[PDB]
RNA sequence: UCGAAUUUGGGUAUAGGGGCGAAAGACUAAUCGAACCAUCUAGUAGCUGGUUCCUGCCGAAGUUUCCCUCAGGAUAGCAGAAGCUCGUAUCAGUUUUAUGAGGUAAAGCGAAUGAUUAGAGGUUCCGGGGUCGAAAUGACCUUGACCUAUUCUCAAACUUUAAAUAUGUAAGAAGUCCUUGUUACUUAAUUGAACGUGGACAUUUGAAUGAAGAGCUUUUAGUGGGCCAUUUUUGGUAAGCAGAACUGGCGAUGCGGGAUGAACCGAACGUAGAGUUAAGGUGCCGGAAUACACGCUCAUCAGACACCACAAAAGGUGUUAGU
RNA sequence: GUGAUUUCUGCCCAGUGCUCUGAAUGUCAAAGUGAAGAAAUUCAACCAAGCGCGGGUAAACGGCGGGAGUACUC
RNA sequence: GAAGACAUUGUCAGGUGGGGAGUUUGGCUGGGGCGGCACAUCUGUUAAACGAUAACGCAGAUGUCCUAAGGGGGGCUCAUGGAGAACAGAAAUCUCCAGUAGAACAAAAGGGUAAAAGCCCCCUUGAUUUUGAUUUUCAGUGUGAAUACAAACCAUGAAAGUGUGGCCUAUCGAUCCUUUAGUCCCUCGGAAUUUGAGGCUAGAGGUGCCAGAAAAGUUACCACAGGGAUAACUGGCUUGUGGCAGUCAAGCGUUCAUAGCGACAUUGCUUUUUGAUUCUUCGAUGUCGGCUCUUCCUAUCAUACCGAAGCAGAAUUCGGUAA
RNA sequence: GGUUGCGGCCAUAUCUACCAGAAAGCACCGUUUCCCGUCCGAUCAACUGUAGUUAAGCUGGUAAGAGCCUGACCGAGUAGUGUAGUGGGUGACCAUACGCGAAACUCAGGUGCUGCAAUCU
RNA sequence: GGGCGUGUGGCGUAGUCGAGCGCGCUCCCUUAGCAUGGGAGAGGUCUCCGGUUCGAUUCCGGACUCGUCCGCCA
RNA sequence: GGGCGUGUGGCGUAGUCAGCGCGCUCCCUUAGCAUGGGAGAGGUCUCCGGUUCGAUUCCGGACUCGUCCGCCA
């Protein structure tokens, strides 16, 4: 018959990796997580208990409780035709935060610096990003850089 | 009792190699891949011609031993048993089921059809790509002509289209003829049993001397 | 599988409130009285024509049953039942597992 | 009379019809599964500070 | 439980089985195809362990037979007296609730004890009910 | 076959789960493996057939789970109708930036596991065969193992490495910062946790593009046999074969082209006029150049357009161009 | 049941049936008997036939095997 | 005359009772039947690097086992190889060195584990009580399994801590009925006491066809509703198999590859074999063979004209145009 | 800068073979009455810091060292792959257009950094 | 038709590449029968034809022969 | 054709990286009626491959024998 448990096809999935077995680093316990921290998921296979399951490897979501050696994390999963919320309970082994959360809280105040020290002035901060422009005019010279005249090769065994 | 080799040409399943999940498979027919002087030194023989593929496809084990033979009675025929030294370069590994049906009157009686239809191993192949070299053989500049006719028999045991190539290297290594002789005129190569082993830079430098020591008497 | 005669458990008989020493047996049914409801109702409804009224189990599939095991508080009397999973085999006298002896 | 096992043929033109709504989002969360001992302080927290700004705009 | 179910296809020769309420061991076993569109039928021919009676049986395949539990076991005898064995377990234990054999196994058990071998004694449990089967001599321990 | 176990008239007896049978399930009023008549009875049917006027607008499904379920239902999905609360947003089958996750394609085997070709150098209290040896944990060759440095070829259920395409999250006002209130939680401790008071930061308020209104609820129809094409892919020698993944189609759809055709190419449709085209074509059938230009081919079975309606290995001082 | 005459109808009662004037507690209903109880009731003893034990029966249904030695013997 | 309170008769009770009555006699399925379980589940792979994903796909497994093989703590390091020591050798015990796990962890497989999750020792029962929340399958129902807490009460250790069975992924079961534990609480409805009975909360007895009927056959005497969703012809796709034809040439042929043949290989054709499939037909296309009669194909047996020979003649063989 | 105690990242730190180490600190080292544990005061426990020694541990250095780490326009814009065509080819498969882009190999360089507290010629 | 195996003296039968036994009867000896035994005999082109070897019963290829197994239609 | 078992010494069976019993052959003994005891000698573990020092019991592949089916068209 057919097969699918409750860690079927996590083999891969749920090796450790090469030449980095064994206990686990401090850092992970010594991290702290609050109500509203933003997480990526990534199960650790050395550590069997609040482990997570095979869907939610590589899911990011919202810390909403936090007890003695565990946190829970709001996920949404597609079912259907619409998205659902699931609450989970996974130890912090199997849990780490999000760089770009972090990325773009330190947007925010140099954001908010540079129209703090601009508003003394008022000149146009202009505080959005914009994308990668058309590279604008340029003047390339010849000076030690006179053009190399190249054509194809011909055909060659090359075994 | 064998089916025909147009019912296996083409690459059309995934490798299935003997392994602990097939345990019954037959032996290849081809046992024998390297012929001729095969003892041979490294400077003995400088040329080399090679018999190349030009399709994607499986070569059977047992027309591989068919060119085999075809190719080594030539050239001993023509040339002589030690000069030259031909190399099989394919292995069959690849294994060709068959679902066997009963060629009885009235078979449908107990036949069931293709209900349960997965194979039972029947042969062996090698599965070759665009560009890969079947037989390789070294000879010395005398035996050009010798080499590539014999060649040139074995290929048409062999379905798809082949190629008689010359090589630009030295034997059966991987330089270039001038490369090679600039190599040799040093002491930086030495000879093994067939073979021919090289000098390089990093190591330990009391290896490197026990080991070529013309090289460093320069 | 092998149970001792004796175990410290809770004990919730409303004067104990915590591990007391327990004595163990093993859950028999007792039998079937007459008078109860479903037996006078199936004798009422099986008198008279009709032949068997009520479905007789035939297709046993299970080989083993299981085990429950009655503890009973040593101070207040108070008993407790718990249930253990599927064994062929059962006992409650207690011959410990002995280590690095012969076979 | 074998049939079809199974398929996934039109099945996300069926969901993106009408489909792939996210759920809404509100202030202030529901507080099920979050830990009783934390629940039972934060109680009496809201009543104090409640009280507290009753007594400072009554 | 004592007894446990079994289908008479997943039967084979030289097993147990249940028939009449009477622990039977099985001596012959037949499949005839009912009709030709249908299930075949098995036909069961067995032997009490008990009495030696022979009973048939025949039956669906596709049925479900019921089976006991037998277990034998190996004693030692200590005494044969009033028709009760006296047997003594490993371990110590000591049972005297065996009836001696009556035919000409418990003849040749009683003979050899009158002459005075050690008797290795194999009793069957099934179902409730006890007997001795065989006995041997023990080579070695005298 | 024809003097009888003969043929036959009339009278009479046996009545329907009953009769009668020299036995065929035969006969019992053209009815018999249970007669005929009336009633229950308009018996039940998940099964077959049919189902009656017009126009307008919207518009499917052959998929999930359970069922003595597999020609049927329930349930979710797809669809319609009625709307309700609001007024450009708590949006998006899309991109960018930042940040994750993956073990396929590829690659690798002088990297682990496994398979595998060939020699070389060593190890014999530490192999086996021969020959020389009184024999010898003797010798000399040879052949097997094991080790060392190489060498040839591989892996759906091998792997150090490792894409492309898909895929999670974030890009603020429900935000950031400052100050200090609550608590029975927590701390050695106004330490922290959570929710707060008061104050400051507004249109470049925090990337692009578009928004066709955004959000919400009730109720119910039909459907729950699908099939085809490109790409990935499984079983099979293969199949207009069987089974999957993503998308687009046909079913449900006409129109121009492929002579012809459900699915291919182009393009989706109110009624008309003018112009321009797509795919396909312009000797004649047939609307449109027997146009222009450079070559090749002469077939005593030429060739002529994707899907598509077939041809291979091997050859040829036929002819052309090359190395 | 078999199917004139003639000539014969062998072996097997383990099974399934059928049948005994055998022997007698194993199974063992209702009524009846005894004990306990305040009673409903519960528990026992006793317990007919038939099963179970013991015989017969194949012109009853039926059945009529293997391994060695040299048809015959084990 | 006989018989006699026995037969008979009436009502209950046990046996016997296809003589008769009523009914049943699974599903999936490359047609059905036999076979198997793909029917409830688990590991790896197919599976196309999120998730999901089929086939009677491949390789296997489950209906158990364990008072320790659970929980806590402490000490130690395994497989293997080398070198040694009386009996003692290939394998008994002891000693040293090397040893990233090449061992072990109950079982199938895959993950995980080295002052441990392994081996040995010490103490125990957290394999306990009370109800909630969450994850997987999923309708976001049930069942099973699991995760993190709260409130107690415990175990262990110096302690931090750890423990709500087994290192993780499988190891299992509704309504009704019976029975057990708890509350010793509620009710027996004219009022009480005591038995008895019925309730509430939590378990057990089991449905393996595993969201859970109580169930043997035959029909060649057969019937009905349907089905080309489905077999038994022809036709169509395919050509494994059957038949026929090539290419290469190790050899046979005294000598000599090819007069005639031709191994090991390999490329095809045909639909006069048999399979495979299920597209059409089940409100019917009359399934053997023979007789009769016409036409077509050529892969030519004979006749016409030729080429080759291991063609002297005769006879023969190979081949061409030829139906 | 050396050393110790507790660490973070967990080989640029590991492994093999040599060489060196002032001061201080670690270490080996001396002892068995007491607590404690062993077949064995070898490990563990306790006592002294006395009798001694850098021999080892430890730290650092060396090696065209093994390994590991970093980079390259080194291989290679190669293999692979998203999209497109009434493109080629009997087919197998292959070119082109718009995009993304490896691994092995080769070469070059490197061989622990650092937090808190104490202490040192 | 195809597949698989088989072939020894007059008969049966043993054979690893280096034709033996038993039975029939040839002779001799031996016998109170209800007729034996003993000793020396004869007897093969190992089914046939080719190649390998040095020599094939033995190895291989082909042919013959025999014995098994599976096969036409509705 | 398929499925399921099958195979160990003269016979019958067990199973640790080949054992017993029974026949046989010896020896000893018993008057017996019958004996009894002690020793042996005897198996390619059906066959063929990969391992191992010890291999049935490690592994994999094949063969023999006994059965059961091979139906409706
Ligand atoms: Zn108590």
């Amino acid at each position: 018959g057919k097969s699918h448990g409750y860690r079927s096809r996590t083999r891969y999935m749920f090796q450790r990796d090469f030449r980095k077995h064994g206990a686990v680093h401090l850092s992970t316990y010594l991290k702290v997580y609050k109500v509203g921290d933003i997480v990526d998921i990534k199960a650790n296979g050395s550590i069997q208990k609040g482990m997570p399951h095979k869907f939610y490897q590589g899911k990011t979501g919202v810390v909403y409780n936090v007890t003695k050696s565990s946190v829970g994390v709001i996920i949404n999963k597609m079912v259907g035709n619409r998205y659902l919320e699931k609450r989970l309970n996974l130890r912090v082994e199997h849990i780490k935060h999000s760089k770009c959360r972090q990325e773009f809280l330190e947007r925010v105040k140099a954001n908010a610096a540079k129209r703090a020290e601009a508003k003394a002035q008022g000149v146009a901060v202009q505080l959005k990003r914009q994308p990668a422009q058309p590279r604008e005019s340029r003047i390339v010279s010849t000076e030690g850089n006179v053009p190399q005249t190249l054509a194809p090769v011909p055909y060659e065994t090359f075994i | 009792a064998r089916r025909p080799a147009r019912c296996y040409r083409y690459q059309k399943n995934k490798p299935y190699p003997k392994s602990r999940y097939n345990r019954a498979v037959p032996d290849s027919k081809i046992r024998i891949y390297d012929l001729g002087k095969k003892k041979a030194t490294v400077d003995e023989f400088p040329l080399c011609v090679h018999l190349v593929s030009n399709e994607l496809e499986q070569l059977s084990s047992e027309a591989l031993e068919a060119a085999r033979i075809c190719a080594n009675k030539y050239m001993t025929t023509v040339s002589g048993r030690d000069a030259f030294h031909l190399r099989v370069r394919v292995h069959p590994f690849h294994v060709l089921r068959i679902n066997k049906m009963l060629s009885c009157a009235g078979a449908d009686r107990l036949q069931q059809g293709m209900r349960g239809a997965w194979g039972k191993p029947h042969g062996l192949a090698a599965r070759v790509d665009i560009g890969q070299i079947i037989f390789s053989v070294r000879t010395k500049d005398s035996n050009k002509d010798v080499v590539v006719e014999g060649l040139r028999r074995a290929r048409y045991k062999f379905p798809g289209q082949q190629k008689i190539i010359l090589s630009k290297k030295w034997g059966f290594t991987n330089l270039d003829r001038p490369e090679y002789l600039k190599k040799r005129e040093a002491g930086e190569v030495k000879d093994d049993g067939a073979f021919v082993k090289f000098l390089s830079k990093k190591g330990s430098l009391e290896n490197n001397i026990r080991e070529f020591p013309e090289y460093f008497a320069a | 599988v092998n149970v001792p005669k004796t175990r410290k458990t809770y004990c919730k008989g409303k004067t104990c409130r915590k591990h007391t020493q327990h004595k163990v047996t093993q859950y028999k049914a007792g039998k079937a009285s007459l008078f109860a409801q479903g037996k006078r109702r199936y004798d009422r409804k099986q008198s008279g024509f009709g032949g068997q009224t009520k479905p007789v189990f035939h297709k046993k599939a299970k080989t083993t049953k299981k085990v429950v095991l009655r503890l009973e508080c040593v101070k207040c009397k108070t008993r407790a039942q718990l249930t253990l999973k599927r064994c062929k085999h059962f006992e409650l006298g207690g011959e410990k597992k002995q280590k690095g002896q012969a076979l | 009379a074998k049939s079809k096992n199974h398929t996934a043929h039109n099945q996300t033109r069926k969901a993106h019809r009408n489909g792939i709504k996210k759920p809404k989002t509100y202030k202030y969360p529901s507080l099920k599964g979050v830990d009783p001992k934390f629940r039972r302080n934060h109680k009496h927290a809201l009543h104090g500070t409640a009280k507290a700004l009753a007594a400072a705009k009554k | 439980s004592a007894t446990y179910p079994m289908q008479c296809s997943a039967l084979r020769k030289n097993g147990f089985v249940v028939i009449k309420s009477r622990p039977c061991k099985i001596v012959d076993m037949s499949t005839s195809k009912t009709g030709k569109h249908g299930h075949a039928k098995v036909h069961l021919v067995a032997i009490d362990i008990f009495t030696g009676k022979k009973l048939e049986d025949l039956s669906p395949s596709t049925h479900n037979m019921e089976v006991p539990v037998v277990k034998r076991n190996e004693y030692q005898l200590l005494d044969i007296d009033d028709g009760f064995l006296s047997l003594m377990n490993m371990d110590g234990d000591t049972k005297d609730d065996v009836k001696a054999p009556e035919g000409e196994l418990g003849d040749s058990l009683q003979t050899a004890f009158d002459e005075g071998k050690d008797l290795m004694v194999t009793i069957i449990s099934a179902m409730g009910e006890e007997a001795a089967i065989s006995f041997k001599e023990a080579a070695r321990t005298d």
